[PDB]
């Protein structure tokens, strides 16, 4: 069960 | 003397509930200042075993342990030091210790070869994340909170996602996981 921080590191920025 | 009494009662006070996790002799340490404060200069007279009620000197975790013995010796280390010159070391005490202004849980970690989950302290705050020793204190690991990918609560447990592989995920045994699940996600989303 995931709540991703949408942190730049990993999510495609 | 009304500001430095605020910080002095503030750090005080986290203690005394288990806010501010110390370890052991530290709690005397500050015992023997809350001492200096509230009596002043020692007495050898009055201030002998029993002349304190430990449940308001202490971290409940040692009111029983009896270190009655070690605070007097520490108020005694106090000589005719001011309330002001004891509240202003207390608060100095206070943040040099890393468990400092950190938001701590209970958690058991399963640890390899040991069916039997090892009692931890959980530390969060807007920057990192720490992993603390339940009854010595002193920190074992530390991540950055912008190194959080995403994490995970159940009514029964709490896992933290960096997104390193050679470690893994990092998961613990909690009832608090969608308390600490709440905290961090107020803070990432205040750290971009």
């Amino acid at each position: 069960m995931w709540d991703t921080a949408n942190n730049p590191l990993y999510k495609e920025a | 003397p009304v500001q430095l009494n605020l910080l002095y009662v503030q750090a005080r006070d986290d203690i005394l509930n288990g806010s501010h996790p110390v370890s052991f002799d530290k709690a005397c340490e500050f015992a023997g200042y809350q001492c200096q404060i509230q009596f002043g200069p020692h007495n050898e007279q009055k201030h002998k075993p029993g002349f304190l009620e430990l449940k308001d000197f202490l971290p409940k975790e040692y009111i029983k342990q009896k270190g009655e013995r070690k605070i007097f010796m520490a108020h005694k280390n106090c000589g005719n030091m001011s309330e002001i010159e004891a509240k202003v070391r207390y608060v100095k005490l206070a943040r040099s210790l890393k468990t400092y202004g950190v938001s701590f849980f209970l958690v058991k970690e399963k640890m390899k070869g040991k069916n039997k989950l090892v009692p931890r302290l959980l530390g969060i705050t807007k920057e990192c994340v720490m992993r603390v020793d339940e009854k010595t204190k002193e920190v074992i690991q530390e991540w950055s909170l912008t190194n959080i990918k995403r994490w995970a609560a159940s009514p029964k447990s709490f896992t933290l996602d960096f997104g390193d592989y050679q470690d893994g995920y990092y998961s613990v045994q909690t009832t608090e996981g969608e308390q600490i699940a709440q905290l961090i996600a107020g803070y990432i989303d205040i750290i971009l």
